[PDB]
């Protein structure tokens, strides 16, 4: 039932930019089914 | 500390009783700043609290950062760390029975 | 301004992250929002005030009408005196509440819940100040190499 | 307490028919008594002399505000079309009688408007909260 | 109701600012942009009210 995370939904370059674009939103990645900040989230 | 395990599972159970399978779901709709945590306790991890005084005074084996598990905020930190990645506000009430 | 932020997924409980950054989040829209001019906001307050005034007068004429209706119902002079004085105090109180909600809306909290104004910015802008007017910073400064 | 609510209540209680009415209320603060151009444009020399005189029993700012409110209330009681918010109210003069009660004198365009509107005469009731002059004016059809 | 009226009034003031910016000789695009932005801003304000 519990299943822990490891990676952030973003990556280390996106990090600050997600922290600064309040309209940043994830998408479901169609290949992995994960929720991630898409590379073009800005 | 065992109370952390109680909190983690109560949290996940609450997510499921909300019909949510992955907290990152929120980040479709809201910014990673907008998610907060205000879970608290009468006191922190009783194991760590006790062991740090009593058992170290008897020179027994220990994991060394044990002090941190004695703090009330740490259970909330663990919930965030492993499940949420939130940037939002985190607060920590203390009221023994009324917390 | 006062605020607290969590850091993100880090697997050390001590490790310092960067969550308080988020105070600076906004979209730098192509124009400034007119709200960033205090004079525009000044107009808007001074504007809405007028409507509050009119609305107060209108209220009192509706009360004038309710008074005449209560008379027509045959009610006690005192009951109407009382109802009217009470209602008048209530009308006054309402106009005050409006004036304050306008001040709260445009003066104190205009940037709360706006994705194009960073909270640190908005908080300074209340006082006509900008990020250039933050002169001093008192640092957590723990003499640790990482922090 | 003896608020102008409690007393204008009685004044307002006189009006139902043969009459058109204006209610107006203005902040003592909103009236710019430090601007001679505003005073000269909207008040007569007699009104200014009264408002500046100690015999009014009031601060000058209160006195001018009551007159301003009264003019606006009178204008509303006339019910005629405004010439826009920039129009001068100097044609509506608000003096006191021998008993200290307010008196409405109409001049110029206000007098012509009242006559076209069939107005018998105009009367007014005025007093103050701590922050605002309040006036009700009444023009009989 | 007042909010509605106030919104209409805002838009006529914007109509007037538009004509003023034209008279200043400004770029068509700058005015398009300023106006669309201002319109969205007016809408947002009425919502806030």
């Amino acid at each position: 039932l519990f299943q822990a995370k490891e990676k952030a939904p973003y990556t280390d370059e996106q990090l600050s930019a997600v922290l600064l674009n309040p309209d940043a939103r994830v998408v479901e990645d169609k290949k992995t089914g994960q929720l991630i900040f898409p590379p073009n989230f800005m | 500390d065992p109370v952390c395990l109680f909190v983690l599972v109560s949290t996940v159970e609450a997510l499921l009783s909300s019909g949510i399978t992955d907290p990152y779901e929120f980040y479709k709709y809201v910014h990673v700043s907008e998610l907060g945590n205000c879970i608290g306790s009468g006191m922190g991890g009783a194991t760590a609290l006790r062991g740090m005084h009593r058992d170290r005074f008897l020179d027994k084996p220990l994991q060394n950062d044990i002090l941190q598990e004695s703090f009330i905020n740490t259970m909330s930190a663990w919930v965030n760390m492993l499940l949420l990645s939130s940037s939002g506000p985190i607060k920590t009430p203390v009221a023994a029975c009324a917390t | 301004l006062t605020t607290t932020a969590s850091d993100k997924i880090g697997r050390s409980v001590p490790a310092p992250g960067q969550g308080v950054l988020t105070t600076a989040r906004e979209h730098r829209g192509k124009f400034p929002s007119p709200l960033l001019d205090i004079n525009y906001r000044r107009r808007q307050i001074e504007r809405r005030t007028k409507q509050v005034m009119e609305e107060k007068e209108a209220e009192f004429e509706y009360l004038a009408a309710e008074i005449e209706a209560l008379k027509a119902e045959g009610r006690p002079q005192s009951e109407i005196e009382e109802y009217a004085a009470h209602r008048a105090a209530h009308i006054e109180k309402t106009a005050e509440k409006q004036a304050k909600e306008i001040l709260r809306s445009f003066g104190n909290f205009f940037w709360k819940n706006d994705p194009t104004i960073a909270p640190l910015r908005g908080a300074l802008a209340v006082w006509g100040l900008t990020i250039d007017d933050l002169d001093v910073a008192s640092f957590h400064g723990t003499s640790t190499k990482a922090n | 307490v003896s608020l102008e609510s409690v007393l204008s209540r009685e004044a307002r209680r006189l009006e139902s028919v043969n009459t058109r009415v204006g209610v107006d209320v203005e902040d003592i603060s909103a009236i710019n008594t430090d601007n001679d151009t505003f005073l000269d444009r909207n008040f007569t020399e007699a009104e200014q002399k009264y408002c500046l005189a100690s015999k009014s029993g009031r601060s000058p700012q209160k006195a001018f505000a009551g007159r301003w409110t009264a003019k606006e209330a009178v204008f509303k009681a006339l019910g005629v079309s405004s010439k826009g918010a920039g129009a001068a109210l100097k044609d509506i003069e608000i003096l006191v009688d021998e008993n200290g009660a307010p008196t409405v004198s109409l001049h110029g365009a206000a007098a012509e408007a009242a006559k076209k509107a069939g107005i018998k005469s105009v009367s007014v009731s005025i007093s103050y909260t701590d922050s605002q002059a309040a006036a009700i004016a009444t023009a009989q059809l």
